[PDB]
């Protein structure tokens, strides 16, 4: 048991804090939503009257 | 009205009625026989009944 069975321990931390400084200089902007519509209807059989 | 030997080959062999229509085409045709019955007896009360 001495500092080489903590390698992969240091790998974890290590990718973890490379994930978290790398978004915090990551460029960001806003996105134009262009998808509004309204399509998403339903079908079926009409329940049509008798007599 | 049947006859013995039709009904002796029917139940040797098991058979059973079988179709292939579904559900509502049978409702909608009962739809239709009420709804004739109901046109005449419209007729009926507006023209007939004295």
């Amino acid at each position: 048991m001495a500092s080489t069975t903590r390698l992969v321990n240091d790998r974890k931390q290590l990718e973890q804090q490379v994930k978290d400084d790398a978004r915090i200089l990551a460029d960001a902007r806003g996105l134009n939503i262009t998808t509004v519509a309204n399509d998403s209807a339903t079908g079926g059989q009409a329940i049509r009257n008798v007599g | 009205a049947v006859e013995l030997e039709q009904l002796a080959a029917y139940g040797l062999t098991g058979a059973y009625p079988r179709t292939n229509h579904s559900v509502d085409t049978i409702v909608k045709t009962v739809n239709n026989i009420s709804a004739t019955y109901s046109t005449i007896a419209q007729m009926l009360s507006t023209i007939d009944l004295d």
